[PDB]
């Protein structure tokens, strides 16, 4: 799965 | 002579994949006689070229300042990479070299915690939440609060403080009118960290 | 030629009326040729003669380290007295000259807000009591914890934050074996010009 902060992409594993 | 100063990537930067993260080598005092300035980049030891050096700008105290940028890939950078920069120039008798990279050790995960205010506190006009960050490992983090996707803009966050495990903590404070924390408004801290599942965990906190 | 730095006393010291506060003169760079150093002190621009130089100190790098300290009454440093070291040396042009006092601004009175662990740390082997201190001014302040008149030792305490009112704040983290929170009364602690008796003490205990 994925993160994300205020809609822009973190890290996905 | 000229001074060198080798700076990292922003953790934010290292941390989210949509992000660009780059080493910064300022060469400052370059004189107006000699301000060319030759930058070779070593990424553990070899050499690379991606290097792109930024505008020069003068600095109207008789100097120029330099300064080249190199872009890092993230997954380098967290794997601890050291990245060198070396600067020749004439009115330097030897070339000056600095190394950086993340501070070396075995990563550990941040516990992140929701502290409401004191009742002590709720007779003020604005309250506190805290968010405390504790057991991190390396130092390198990112702490941010916000609210309905909005971020909220109105907290201090301590710096980290090398605690007796070797590991790190820190507080961040949110300051919110009493009114919208007694109205039921959730309230979020986020935390970026190499060691957290996907480099982000948030925590929320409501009355 | 030698140089100057000029320090001030230890919070603590000018808030606990049993202890000594005192400002230090380090001058540094003090060559074996002429290691002789005149010190001139001023306190608001007035001479003062009861300064006492410390045993002189060779530094490996063939250099000499002379201090001078200066007590100062409790009531003087916090009513914020401008003292003045003034350093004369055969190895200067014209002597050197530092001046500090206590930060310049109104006091502000200390929040001190004792914070309970979290649901979530309960699951944990040591808990963390979190006591908060919020809109002092100025930063210079102490902080310990205690429990039953004696002193606990385990805790730490972050630097003072600038906040957004211009007063300071900062967190004290006390961490506890999880039984004894479970099993007493715990206490935290604050220094401060601004308090009361410059003292207060906040409780905590599930
Ligand atoms: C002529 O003037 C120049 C310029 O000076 C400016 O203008 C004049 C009018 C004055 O107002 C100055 O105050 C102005 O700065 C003089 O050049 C200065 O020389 C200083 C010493 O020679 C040098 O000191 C060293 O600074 C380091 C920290 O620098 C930071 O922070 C300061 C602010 O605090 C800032 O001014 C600097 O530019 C630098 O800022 C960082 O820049 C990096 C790189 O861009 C940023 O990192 C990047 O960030 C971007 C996004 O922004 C992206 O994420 C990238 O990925 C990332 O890499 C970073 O974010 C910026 N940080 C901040 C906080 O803003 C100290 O570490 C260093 O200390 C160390 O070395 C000392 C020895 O000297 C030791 O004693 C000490 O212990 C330390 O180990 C130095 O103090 C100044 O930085 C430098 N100023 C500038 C602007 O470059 C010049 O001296 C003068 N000449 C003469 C003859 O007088
Ligand atoms: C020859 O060597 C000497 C000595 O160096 C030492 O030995 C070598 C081999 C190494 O091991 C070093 O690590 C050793 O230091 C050189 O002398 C040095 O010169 C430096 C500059 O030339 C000077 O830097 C300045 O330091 C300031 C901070 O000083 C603090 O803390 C440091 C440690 O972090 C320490 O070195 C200092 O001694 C000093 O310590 C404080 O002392 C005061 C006075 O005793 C204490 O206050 C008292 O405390 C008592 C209780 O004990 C009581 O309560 C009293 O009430 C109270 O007054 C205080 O507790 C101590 N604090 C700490 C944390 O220890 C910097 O702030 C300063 O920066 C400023 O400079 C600029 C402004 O001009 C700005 O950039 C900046 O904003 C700052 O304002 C300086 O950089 C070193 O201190 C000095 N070392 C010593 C030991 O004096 C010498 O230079 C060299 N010769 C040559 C030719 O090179």
């Amino acid at each position: 799965d994925c993160a994300w902060h205020l809609g822009e992409l973190v890290w996905c594993t | 002579g000229p001074s060198v100063f080798l700076f990292p990537p922003k953790p934010k930067d290292t941390l989210m994949i949509s992000r660009t993260p780059e080493v910064t080598c300022v060469v400052v005092d370059v004189s107006h006689e000699d301000p060319e300035v030759k930058f070779n980049w070593y990424v553990d030891g070899v050499e690379v070229h991606n290097a792109k050096t930024k505008p020069r700008e003068e600095q109207y105290n008789s100097t120029y300042r330099v300064v080249s940028v190199l872009t890092v890939l993230h997954q380098d950078w967290l794997n601890g990479k050291e990245y060198k920069c070396k600067v020749s120039n004439k009115a330097l008798p030897a070339p000056i070299e600095k190394t950086i990279s993340k501070a070396k050790g075995q990563p550990r995960e941040p516990q992140v915690y929701t502290l409401p205010p004191s009742r002590e506190e709720m007779t003020k006009n604005q309250v506190s939440l805290t968010c405390v960050v504790k057991g991190f490992y390396p130092s390198d983090i990112a702490v941010e609060w916000e609210s309905n996707g909005q971020p909220e803009n109105n907290y201090k966050t301590t710096p980290p403080v090398l605690d007796s495990d070797g590991s790190f903590f820190l507080a961040s404070k949110l300051t919110v009118d009493k009114s919208r924390w007694q109205q039921g408004n959730v309230f979020s801290c986020s935390v970026m960290h190499e060691a957290l599942h996907n480099h982000y965990t948030q925590k929320s906190l409501s009355l």
